[PDB]
Protein backbone atom coordinates (compact mmCIF):
# COMPACT_ATOMS: atom_id res chain seq x y z
CA UNK A 1 0.00 0.00 0.00
CA UNK A 2 1.13 3.53 1.00
CA UNK A 3 2.75 3.00 4.60
CA UNK A 4 6.23 2.65 3.17
CA UNK A 5 6.17 6.14 1.83
CA UNK A 6 4.23 7.71 4.80
CA UNK A 7 6.53 6.50 7.63
CA UNK A 8 9.78 6.87 5.77
CA UNK A 9 9.07 10.56 4.92
CA UNK A 10 7.94 11.72 8.35
CA UNK A 11 10.97 10.18 10.23
CA UNK A 12 13.48 11.36 7.41
CA UNK A 13 12.20 14.87 7.48
CA UNK A 14 11.85 15.12 11.26
CA UNK A 15 15.49 14.38 12.02
CA UNK A 16 17.65 16.06 9.46
CA UNK A 17 15.68 18.46 7.18
CA UNK A 18 16.92 16.94 3.94
CA UNK A 19 15.49 13.46 3.62
CA UNK A 20 18.82 11.63 4.08
CA UNK A 21 18.37 8.04 2.98
CA UNK A 22 14.97 8.33 1.26
CA UNK A 23 14.85 8.81 -2.50
CA UNK A 24 11.59 8.89 -4.53
CA UNK A 25 11.74 5.99 -6.94
CA UNK A 26 12.89 3.34 -4.53
CA UNK A 27 9.65 4.05 -2.73
CA UNK A 28 7.70 3.68 -6.05
CA UNK A 29 8.94 0.14 -6.60
CA UNK A 30 8.23 -1.10 -3.05
CA UNK A 31 4.63 0.30 -3.29
CA UNK A 32 4.09 -1.34 -6.67
CA UNK A 33 5.09 -4.88 -5.55
CA UNK A 34 3.47 -4.96 -2.09
CA UNK A 35 -0.11 -4.35 -0.92
CA UNK A 36 0.53 -4.96 2.85
CA UNK A 37 1.20 -2.97 6.05
CA UNK A 38 4.76 -4.33 6.30
CA UNK A 39 7.31 -3.86 3.46
CA UNK A 40 9.99 -6.39 2.74
CA UNK A 41 12.52 -4.13 4.28
CA UNK A 42 12.31 -0.40 5.06
CA UNK A 43 14.90 2.05 6.57
CA UNK A 44 16.15 3.09 10.11
CA UNK A 45 13.88 2.20 13.05
CA UNK A 46 11.08 1.38 10.70
CA UNK A 47 13.18 -1.53 9.08
CA UNK A 48 13.20 -3.42 12.39
CA UNK A 49 9.41 -3.55 12.65
CA UNK A 50 8.76 -3.91 8.96
CA UNK A 51 9.94 -7.47 7.78
CA UNK A 52 8.69 -9.50 4.86
CA UNK A 53 5.44 -11.44 4.91
CA UNK A 54 6.69 -12.91 1.62
CA UNK A 55 10.46 -12.97 0.78
CA UNK A 56 12.88 -10.10 0.85
CA UNK A 57 13.91 -9.41 -2.79
CA UNK A 58 14.51 -5.67 -2.37
CA UNK A 59 17.89 -6.53 -0.63
CA UNK A 60 19.68 -5.26 -3.69
CA UNK A 61 17.46 -2.12 -3.60
CA UNK A 62 18.46 -1.62 0.06
CA UNK A 63 22.19 -1.50 -0.70
CA UNK A 64 21.77 2.06 -2.08
CA UNK A 65 20.11 2.97 1.18
CA UNK A 66 23.15 1.38 3.03
CA UNK A 67 25.64 3.90 1.41
CA UNK A 68 23.26 6.68 2.36
CA UNK A 69 22.33 5.26 5.81
CA UNK A 70 24.87 6.43 8.40
CA UNK A 71 23.97 10.15 8.47
CA UNK A 72 20.41 9.35 9.51
CA UNK A 73 20.97 6.41 12.00
CA UNK A 74 24.14 4.63 12.82
CA UNK A 75 26.13 2.12 10.75
CA UNK A 76 25.94 -0.65 13.47
CA UNK A 77 22.15 -0.99 12.82
CA UNK A 78 22.67 -2.00 9.03
CA UNK A 79 23.87 -5.62 9.48
CA UNK A 80 21.03 -6.47 11.95
CA UNK A 81 18.68 -6.88 8.92
CA UNK A 82 20.36 -7.19 5.55
CA UNK A 83 22.73 -10.09 6.47
CA UNK A 84 19.66 -11.84 8.08
CA UNK A 85 17.73 -11.04 4.98
CA UNK A 86 20.23 -12.92 2.88
CA UNK A 87 19.91 -16.02 5.09
CA UNK A 88 16.08 -15.86 4.83
CA UNK A 89 15.72 -15.44 0.97
CA UNK A 90 17.43 -18.91 0.32
CA UNK A 91 19.77 -17.70 -2.46
CA UNK A 92 23.00 -19.38 -1.84
CA UNK A 93 25.07 -17.76 -4.57
CA UNK A 94 24.11 -14.08 -3.75
CA UNK A 95 24.50 -14.67 0.09
CA UNK A 96 28.14 -15.49 -0.46
CA UNK A 97 28.81 -12.49 -2.74
CA UNK A 98 27.55 -9.72 -0.42
CA UNK A 99 29.64 -10.84 2.66
CA UNK A 100 32.77 -10.13 0.37
CA UNK A 101 31.14 -6.87 -0.98
CA UNK A 102 30.73 -5.33 2.46
CA UNK A 103 33.46 -7.17 4.30
CA UNK A 104 35.61 -5.74 6.96
CA UNK A 105 37.67 -2.53 7.20
CA UNK A 106 36.06 -0.90 4.10
CA UNK A 107 32.81 0.55 5.36
CA UNK A 108 32.85 -1.14 8.77
CA UNK A 109 35.47 0.85 10.51
CA UNK A 110 36.42 4.53 9.63
CA UNK A 111 35.79 6.18 13.12
CA UNK A 112 32.88 4.09 14.50
CA UNK A 113 32.88 2.14 17.76
CA UNK A 114 33.02 -1.65 17.69
CA UNK A 115 30.77 -4.01 19.70
CA UNK A 116 30.68 -6.91 17.10
CA UNK A 117 27.67 -9.29 16.18
CA UNK A 118 23.90 -8.29 15.72
CA UNK A 119 21.37 -11.05 15.86
CA UNK A 120 19.29 -8.90 18.20
CA UNK A 121 20.00 -5.28 18.73
CA UNK A 122 23.15 -4.25 17.09
CA UNK A 123 26.80 -4.15 17.04
CA UNK A 124 29.69 -3.88 14.62
CA UNK A 125 29.88 -5.98 11.47
CA UNK A 126 32.66 -8.28 11.77
CA UNK A 127 31.67 -11.05 14.09
CA UNK A 128 28.20 -11.23 12.42
CA UNK A 129 29.74 -11.39 8.99
CA UNK A 130 32.04 -14.34 10.00
CA UNK A 131 28.93 -16.21 11.32
CA UNK A 132 27.09 -15.78 7.99
CA UNK A 133 29.97 -16.99 5.67
CA UNK A 134 30.44 -20.02 7.90
CA UNK A 135 26.62 -20.82 7.98
CA UNK A 136 26.07 -20.70 4.17
CA UNK A 137 29.12 -22.95 3.38
CA UNK A 138 28.22 -25.49 6.17
CA UNK A 139 24.79 -26.40 4.65
CA UNK A 140 26.00 -26.22 1.03
CA UNK A 141 29.23 -28.13 1.01
CA UNK A 142 31.69 -30.86 2.39
CA UNK A 143 31.69 -31.88 5.99
CA UNK A 144 35.50 -31.51 6.37
CA UNK A 145 35.36 -27.81 5.27
CA UNK A 146 32.20 -27.27 7.50
CA UNK A 147 34.37 -28.32 10.44
CA UNK A 148 37.27 -26.01 9.49
CA UNK A 149 34.66 -23.14 9.33
CA UNK A 150 33.41 -24.18 12.78
CA UNK A 151 36.95 -23.85 14.12
CA UNK A 152 37.31 -20.28 12.73
CA UNK A 153 33.91 -19.32 14.18
CA UNK A 154 35.33 -20.76 17.49
CA UNK A 155 38.66 -18.73 17.56
CA UNK A 156 36.80 -15.53 16.68
CA UNK A 157 34.06 -16.20 19.44
CA UNK A 158 36.82 -16.52 22.12
CA UNK A 159 38.78 -13.38 21.01
CA UNK A 160 35.95 -11.03 21.08
CA UNK A 161 32.79 -11.67 23.14
CA UNK A 162 30.03 -9.45 24.36
CA UNK A 163 27.66 -8.96 27.19
CA UNK A 164 24.23 -9.50 25.08
CA UNK A 165 22.84 -12.90 24.20
CA UNK A 166 23.24 -12.41 20.46
CA UNK A 167 26.83 -13.85 20.13
CA UNK A 168 26.10 -17.02 22.15
CA UNK A 169 22.98 -17.89 20.24
CA UNK A 170 24.85 -17.44 16.88
CA UNK A 171 27.66 -19.78 17.96
CA UNK A 172 24.98 -22.41 19.01
CA UNK A 173 22.93 -22.18 15.83
CA UNK A 174 25.82 -22.59 13.48
CA UNK A 175 27.20 -25.74 15.21
CA UNK A 176 23.82 -27.44 15.67
CA UNK A 177 23.31 -28.02 11.91
CA UNK A 178 26.56 -30.00 11.75
CA UNK A 179 25.49 -32.38 14.49
CA UNK A 180 22.10 -32.93 12.86
CA UNK A 181 24.03 -34.27 9.78
CA UNK A 182 26.20 -36.55 11.93
CA UNK A 183 25.31 -39.74 13.70
CA UNK A 184 26.63 -38.06 16.78
CA UNK A 185 23.05 -37.47 18.00
CA UNK A 186 24.12 -37.43 21.63
CA UNK A 187 26.19 -34.24 21.08
CA UNK A 188 23.36 -32.70 19.12
CA UNK A 189 20.98 -33.19 22.12
CA UNK A 190 23.51 -31.33 24.48
CA UNK A 191 23.90 -28.51 21.94
CA UNK A 192 20.22 -27.87 21.09
CA UNK A 193 19.35 -27.75 24.86
CA UNK A 194 21.93 -25.04 25.46
CA UNK A 195 20.47 -23.02 22.55
CA UNK A 196 17.01 -23.41 24.05
CA UNK A 197 17.84 -21.66 27.26
CA UNK A 198 19.56 -18.72 25.58
CA UNK A 199 16.76 -18.36 23.03
CA UNK A 200 13.71 -17.84 25.29
CA UNK A 201 14.69 -14.63 27.15
CA UNK A 202 15.99 -12.84 24.00
CA UNK A 203 17.22 -13.26 20.50
CA UNK A 204 15.10 -15.00 17.86
CA UNK A 205 11.70 -15.14 19.78
CA UNK A 206 9.93 -15.65 16.40
CA UNK A 207 7.71 -18.70 16.45
CA UNK A 208 9.39 -20.21 13.51
CA UNK A 209 12.67 -20.49 15.39
CA UNK A 210 11.06 -22.02 18.45
CA UNK A 211 9.16 -24.50 16.36
CA UNK A 212 12.23 -25.88 14.32
CA UNK A 213 14.40 -25.99 17.50
CA UNK A 214 11.83 -27.78 19.50
CA UNK A 215 11.40 -30.44 16.76
CA UNK A 216 15.17 -31.03 16.77
CA UNK A 217 15.03 -31.27 20.60
CA UNK A 218 12.47 -34.01 20.67
CA UNK A 219 14.23 -36.11 17.92
CA UNK A 220 17.63 -35.80 19.65
CA UNK A 221 16.36 -36.66 23.22
CA UNK A 222 15.02 -40.00 21.89
CA UNK A 223 18.25 -40.70 19.86
CA UNK A 224 20.50 -39.73 22.77
CA UNK A 225 20.89 -40.62 26.44
CA UNK A 226 23.62 -37.95 26.87
CA UNK A 227 22.07 -35.78 29.68
CA UNK A 228 19.52 -37.01 32.28
CA UNK A 229 16.01 -37.98 31.26
CA UNK A 230 12.71 -36.05 30.83
CA UNK A 231 13.28 -33.49 33.71
CA UNK A 232 15.13 -31.24 31.15
CA UNK A 233 12.12 -31.30 28.86
CA UNK A 234 9.74 -30.23 31.72
CA UNK A 235 11.75 -27.14 32.79
CA UNK A 236 12.20 -25.65 29.34
CA UNK A 237 9.48 -25.33 26.68
CA UNK A 238 9.21 -27.40 23.43
CA UNK A 239 5.52 -28.11 23.80
CA UNK A 240 4.13 -24.97 25.51
CA UNK A 241 5.66 -22.13 23.48
CA UNK A 242 4.21 -24.08 20.57
CA UNK A 243 1.95 -27.07 19.87
CA UNK A 244 1.26 -29.94 22.36
CA UNK A 245 0.56 -32.29 19.35
CA UNK A 246 1.95 -33.32 15.97
CA UNK A 247 5.30 -34.92 17.06
CA UNK A 248 5.20 -33.49 20.61
CA UNK A 249 2.58 -36.18 21.47
CA UNK A 250 5.73 -38.43 21.53
CA UNK A 251 7.07 -36.59 24.65
CA UNK A 252 4.10 -37.34 26.96
CA UNK A 253 4.22 -40.96 25.74
CA UNK A 254 8.10 -41.01 26.43
CA UNK A 255 7.41 -40.08 30.08
CA UNK A 256 4.77 -42.89 30.45
CA UNK A 257 7.22 -45.41 28.74
CA UNK A 258 10.28 -44.68 30.85
CA UNK A 259 8.56 -45.07 34.24
CA UNK A 260 6.58 -48.23 33.25
CA UNK A 261 9.42 -49.64 31.10
CA UNK A 262 7.00 -51.14 28.41
CA UNK A 263 8.65 -51.95 25.07
CA UNK A 264 5.29 -51.68 23.30
CA UNK A 265 4.79 -48.04 24.41
CA UNK A 266 8.33 -47.34 23.07
CA UNK A 267 7.29 -48.98 19.71
CA UNK A 268 3.99 -47.09 19.33
CA UNK A 269 5.34 -43.50 20.12
CA UNK A 270 7.93 -43.47 17.28
CA UNK A 271 6.72 -42.68 13.75
CA UNK A 272 8.68 -43.33 10.62
CA UNK A 273 11.14 -40.43 10.56
CA UNK A 274 12.61 -40.82 14.03
CA UNK A 275 12.29 -44.67 13.91
CA UNK A 276 14.21 -45.52 10.76
CA UNK A 277 17.37 -44.11 12.25
CA UNK A 278 19.61 -47.00 13.65
CA UNK A 279 20.70 -44.97 16.66
CA UNK A 280 17.70 -44.69 18.90
CA UNK A 281 16.89 -48.20 20.08
CA UNK A 282 20.05 -48.93 22.13
CA UNK A 283 19.66 -45.54 23.81
CA UNK A 284 16.10 -46.33 24.81
CA UNK A 285 17.46 -48.92 27.27
CA UNK A 286 19.95 -46.58 28.64
CA UNK A 287 17.26 -43.90 29.49
CA UNK A 288 15.01 -46.62 31.20
CA UNK A 289 17.74 -47.82 33.60
CA UNK A 290 18.74 -44.30 34.64
CA UNK A 291 15.20 -43.35 35.55
CA UNK A 292 14.21 -46.56 37.37
CA UNK A 293 17.55 -46.43 39.24
CA UNK A 294 16.85 -42.92 40.46
CA UNK A 295 13.39 -44.03 41.71
CA UNK A 296 14.62 -47.08 43.82
CA UNK A 297 17.56 -45.26 45.28
CA UNK A 298 15.54 -42.22 46.60
CA UNK A 299 13.18 -44.68 48.22
CA UNK A 300 15.84 -46.51 50.17
CA UNK A 301 17.77 -43.37 50.82
CA UNK A 302 16.61 -41.96 54.13
CA UNK A 303 19.90 -41.87 56.06
CA UNK A 304 22.57 -43.41 53.98
CA UNK A 305 21.12 -46.54 52.40
CA UNK A 306 22.32 -47.30 48.90
CA UNK A 307 22.00 -51.14 48.64
CA UNK A 308 19.76 -52.35 45.87
CA UNK A 309 19.52 -55.92 44.65
CA UNK A 310 19.69 -57.53 41.19
CA UNK A 311 16.10 -58.36 41.88
CA UNK A 312 14.99 -54.70 42.16
CA UNK A 313 16.72 -53.57 38.96
CA UNK A 314 15.63 -56.78 36.98
CA UNK A 315 12.19 -56.14 37.93
CA UNK A 316 12.30 -52.51 36.93
CA UNK A 317 13.64 -52.98 33.54
CA UNK A 318 11.51 -56.11 32.91
CA UNK A 319 14.53 -58.17 31.72
CA UNK A 320 16.02 -61.22 33.34
CA UNK A 321 19.24 -61.03 35.42
CA UNK A 322 21.69 -62.12 32.70
CA UNK A 323 20.57 -59.29 30.22
CA UNK A 324 20.83 -56.90 33.16
CA UNK A 325 24.34 -58.07 33.96
CA UNK A 326 25.54 -57.21 30.51
CA UNK A 327 23.49 -54.05 30.43
CA UNK A 328 24.77 -52.54 33.72
CA UNK A 329 28.29 -53.46 32.60
CA UNK A 330 27.83 -51.35 29.52
CA UNK A 331 26.28 -48.49 31.63
CA UNK A 332 29.02 -48.31 34.32
CA UNK A 333 31.56 -48.09 31.34
CA UNK A 334 30.10 -44.81 30.40
CA UNK A 335 30.01 -43.64 33.99
CA UNK A 336 26.36 -43.30 34.37
CA UNK A 337 26.87 -45.59 37.34
CA UNK A 338 29.67 -45.12 39.82
CA UNK A 339 28.59 -47.98 42.09
CA UNK A 340 30.00 -51.59 41.59
CA UNK A 341 28.36 -54.96 41.00
CA UNK A 342 29.36 -57.92 43.27
CA UNK A 343 28.43 -60.86 41.09
CA UNK A 344 28.21 -63.68 43.65
CA UNK A 345 26.43 -61.75 46.43
CA UNK A 346 23.74 -60.80 43.98
CA UNK A 347 23.65 -57.27 45.54
CA UNK A 348 24.71 -54.01 43.85
CA UNK A 349 26.53 -51.67 46.39
CA UNK A 350 26.08 -48.27 44.92
CA UNK A 351 28.16 -45.11 45.36
CA UNK A 352 26.08 -42.10 44.41
CA UNK A 353 26.02 -40.88 40.87
CA UNK A 354 22.39 -39.66 40.79
CA UNK A 355 21.62 -36.02 39.89
CA UNK A 356 18.63 -35.52 42.39
CA UNK A 357 17.06 -32.45 40.89
CA UNK A 358 13.57 -30.99 40.27
CA UNK A 359 11.83 -30.95 43.68
CA UNK A 360 8.31 -31.25 45.02
CA UNK A 361 8.49 -34.40 46.86
CA UNK A 362 12.13 -34.16 47.60
CA UNK A 363 11.76 -30.79 49.43
CA UNK A 364 9.06 -32.19 51.89
CA UNK A 365 11.58 -35.10 52.72
CA UNK A 366 14.62 -32.72 52.88
CA UNK A 367 12.83 -30.43 55.34
CA UNK A 368 12.20 -33.46 57.65
CA UNK A 369 16.02 -34.37 57.41
CA UNK A 370 17.36 -30.75 57.94
CA UNK A 371 15.38 -30.60 61.22
CA UNK A 372 16.67 -34.03 62.42
CA UNK A 373 20.39 -33.17 61.71
CA UNK A 374 19.97 -29.78 63.51
CA UNK A 375 18.81 -31.65 66.66
CA UNK A 376 21.68 -34.15 66.52
CA UNK A 377 24.33 -31.33 66.21
CA UNK A 378 22.52 -29.29 69.03
CA UNK A 379 23.14 -32.00 71.68
CA UNK A 380 26.90 -32.09 70.70
CA UNK A 381 26.95 -28.32 71.14
CA UNK A 382 25.27 -28.54 74.52
CA UNK A 383 27.98 -30.92 75.80
CA UNK A 384 30.74 -28.57 74.69
CA UNK A 385 28.97 -25.59 76.34
CA UNK A 386 28.79 -27.56 79.63
CA UNK A 387 32.56 -28.16 79.66
CA UNK B 1 80.73 -57.08 -3.98
CA UNK B 2 78.95 -58.18 -0.74
CA UNK B 3 81.46 -56.68 1.78
CA UNK B 4 78.99 -55.55 4.30
CA UNK B 5 81.38 -55.67 7.30
CA UNK B 6 84.18 -53.81 5.58
CA UNK B 7 81.77 -50.99 4.33
CA UNK B 8 80.27 -50.55 7.81
CA UNK B 9 83.67 -50.19 9.42
CA UNK B 10 85.13 -47.59 6.95
CA UNK B 11 81.98 -45.57 7.39
CA UNK B 12 82.28 -45.59 11.23
CA UNK B 13 85.70 -43.90 11.38
CA UNK B 14 84.73 -41.31 8.70
CA UNK B 15 81.62 -39.44 10.01
CA UNK B 16 83.09 -38.55 13.44
CA UNK B 17 86.43 -37.60 11.82
CA UNK B 18 84.87 -35.25 9.14
CA UNK B 19 82.16 -33.48 11.02
CA UNK B 20 81.04 -32.37 14.42
CA UNK B 21 78.14 -30.48 12.97
CA UNK B 22 79.72 -28.21 10.16
CA UNK B 23 77.60 -29.52 7.20
CA UNK B 24 74.55 -31.62 7.68
CA UNK B 25 73.55 -32.44 4.16
CA UNK B 26 76.68 -34.41 3.43
CA UNK B 27 76.86 -35.93 7.00
CA UNK B 28 73.31 -37.34 6.82
CA UNK B 29 74.08 -39.36 3.55
CA UNK B 30 77.02 -41.21 5.00
CA UNK B 31 74.81 -41.99 8.10
CA UNK B 32 72.11 -43.34 5.76
CA UNK B 33 74.50 -45.96 4.14
CA UNK B 34 75.53 -47.07 7.68
CA UNK B 35 71.99 -47.59 8.77
CA UNK B 36 71.28 -49.70 5.68
CA UNK B 37 74.44 -51.78 6.29
CA UNK B 38 73.57 -52.10 10.12
CA UNK B 39 70.16 -53.79 9.51
CA UNK B 40 71.60 -56.49 7.38
CA UNK B 41 74.52 -57.22 9.75
CA UNK B 42 72.21 -57.87 12.71
CA UNK B 43 74.05 -55.00 14.58
CA UNK B 44 71.02 -53.14 15.76
CA UNK B 45 72.63 -50.85 18.24
CA UNK B 46 75.12 -48.76 16.20
CA UNK B 47 72.22 -47.40 14.04
CA UNK B 48 69.94 -46.62 16.92
CA UNK B 49 72.60 -44.45 18.57
CA UNK B 50 73.37 -42.63 15.30
CA UNK B 51 69.67 -41.99 14.46
CA UNK B 52 69.05 -40.39 17.89
CA UNK B 53 72.07 -38.00 17.59
CA UNK B 54 71.44 -36.71 14.04
CA UNK B 55 67.63 -36.20 14.77
CA UNK B 56 68.27 -33.87 17.63
CA UNK B 57 70.72 -31.84 15.54
CA UNK B 58 68.39 -31.39 12.55
CA UNK B 59 65.44 -30.30 14.78
CA UNK B 60 67.61 -27.65 16.44
CA UNK B 61 68.90 -26.37 13.01
CA UNK B 62 66.73 -25.11 10.11
CA UNK B 63 64.05 -27.87 9.77
CA UNK B 64 63.49 -30.19 6.85
CA UNK B 65 60.86 -32.96 6.99
CA UNK B 66 62.46 -35.05 4.32
CA UNK B 67 65.62 -35.82 6.30
CA UNK B 68 63.72 -37.06 9.21
CA UNK B 69 61.50 -39.47 7.37
CA UNK B 70 64.62 -41.13 5.95
CA UNK B 71 65.88 -41.86 9.63
CA UNK B 72 62.52 -43.29 10.50
CA UNK B 73 62.16 -45.57 7.41
CA UNK B 74 65.35 -47.43 8.47
CA UNK B 75 64.44 -47.48 12.23
CA UNK B 76 61.24 -49.38 11.97
CA UNK B 77 63.01 -52.23 10.12
CA UNK B 78 65.27 -52.53 13.22
CA UNK B 79 62.22 -52.12 15.50
CA UNK B 80 60.48 -55.13 14.00
CA UNK B 81 63.41 -57.27 14.78
CA UNK B 82 63.45 -56.19 18.43
CA UNK B 83 59.82 -55.30 19.16
CA UNK B 84 59.34 -52.08 21.09
CA UNK B 85 56.09 -50.61 19.83
CA UNK B 86 56.44 -47.70 22.38
CA UNK B 87 59.71 -46.73 20.80
CA UNK B 88 58.29 -46.46 17.28
CA UNK B 89 55.27 -44.41 18.70
CA UNK B 90 57.47 -41.76 20.24
CA UNK B 91 59.80 -41.33 17.29
CA UNK B 92 56.86 -40.99 14.89
CA UNK B 93 55.13 -38.52 17.41
CA UNK B 94 57.86 -35.92 17.11
CA UNK B 95 57.89 -36.30 13.21
CA UNK B 96 54.04 -35.83 13.35
CA UNK B 97 54.76 -32.23 14.55
CA UNK B 98 57.15 -31.60 11.63
CA UNK B 99 54.45 -33.11 9.32
CA UNK B 100 51.82 -30.79 10.84
CA UNK B 101 53.28 -27.62 9.67
CA UNK B 102 55.06 -28.63 6.40
CA UNK B 103 53.10 -31.40 4.80
CA UNK B 104 49.73 -31.92 3.44
CA UNK B 105 47.05 -33.65 5.42
CA UNK B 106 46.89 -36.79 3.19
CA UNK B 107 50.19 -37.88 4.64
CA UNK B 108 49.28 -36.57 8.06
CA UNK B 109 46.00 -38.23 8.87
CA UNK B 110 47.48 -41.84 8.22
CA UNK B 111 50.46 -40.90 10.51
CA UNK B 112 47.99 -40.13 13.28
CA UNK B 113 46.25 -43.43 12.80
CA UNK B 114 49.68 -45.22 12.89
CA UNK B 115 50.89 -43.77 16.19
CA UNK B 116 47.64 -44.73 18.07
CA UNK B 117 47.85 -48.12 16.32
CA UNK B 118 51.49 -48.89 17.74
CA UNK B 119 50.13 -47.91 21.17
CA UNK B 120 47.25 -50.56 20.68
CA UNK B 121 49.93 -53.21 20.09
CA UNK B 122 51.91 -52.67 23.30
CA UNK B 123 50.14 -52.92 26.77
CA UNK B 124 48.95 -49.38 27.85
CA UNK B 125 50.11 -46.02 26.61
CA UNK B 126 50.78 -42.78 28.38
CA UNK B 127 51.14 -41.26 25.09
CA UNK B 128 47.75 -42.40 23.82
CA UNK B 129 45.86 -39.91 26.02
CA UNK B 130 47.32 -36.95 24.27
CA UNK B 131 46.32 -38.27 20.78
CA UNK B 132 42.67 -39.37 21.50
CA UNK B 133 41.72 -35.78 22.51
CA UNK B 134 42.51 -34.27 19.05
CA UNK B 135 39.61 -33.16 16.85
CA UNK B 136 41.04 -34.61 13.61
CA UNK B 137 41.06 -38.06 15.29
CA UNK B 138 37.22 -38.47 15.24
CA UNK B 139 36.24 -36.91 11.89
CA UNK B 140 37.25 -37.27 8.38
CA UNK B 141 38.70 -40.54 7.04
CA UNK B 142 37.35 -44.06 7.61
CA UNK B 143 40.69 -45.10 9.07
CA UNK B 144 40.60 -42.33 11.84
CA UNK B 145 37.16 -43.27 13.02
CA UNK B 146 37.95 -47.03 13.12
CA UNK B 147 41.06 -46.20 15.15
CA UNK B 148 39.26 -43.93 17.72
Amino acid sequence: MFNNHEIDTILSTLRMEADPSLHPLFEQFEKFYEEKLWFQLSESLTKFFDDAKSTPLRLRLYDNFVSKFYDKINQLSVVKYLLASLKDSKDFDESLKYLDDLKAQFQELDSKKQRNNGSKDHGDGILLIDSEIARTYLLKNDLVKARDLLDDLEKTLDKKDSIPLRITNSFYSTNSQYFKFKNDFNSFYYTSLLYLSTLEPSTSITLAERQQLAYDLSISALLGDKIYNFGELLHHPIMETIVNDSNYDWLFQLLNALTVGDFDKFDSLIKVQISKIPILAQHESFLRQKICLMTLIETVFVKNIRMLSFEDISKATHLPKDNVEHLVMRAISLGLLKGSIDQVNELVTISWVQPRIISGDQITKMKDRLVEWNDQVEKLGKKMEAR
Amino acid sequence: EGKIDEAADILCELQVETYGSMEMSEKIQFILEQMELSILKGDYSQATVLSRKILKKTFKNPKYESLKLEYYNLLVKISLHKREYLEVAQYLQEIYQTDAIKSDEAKWKPVLSHIVYFLVLSPYGNLQNDLIHKIQNDNNLKKLESQE
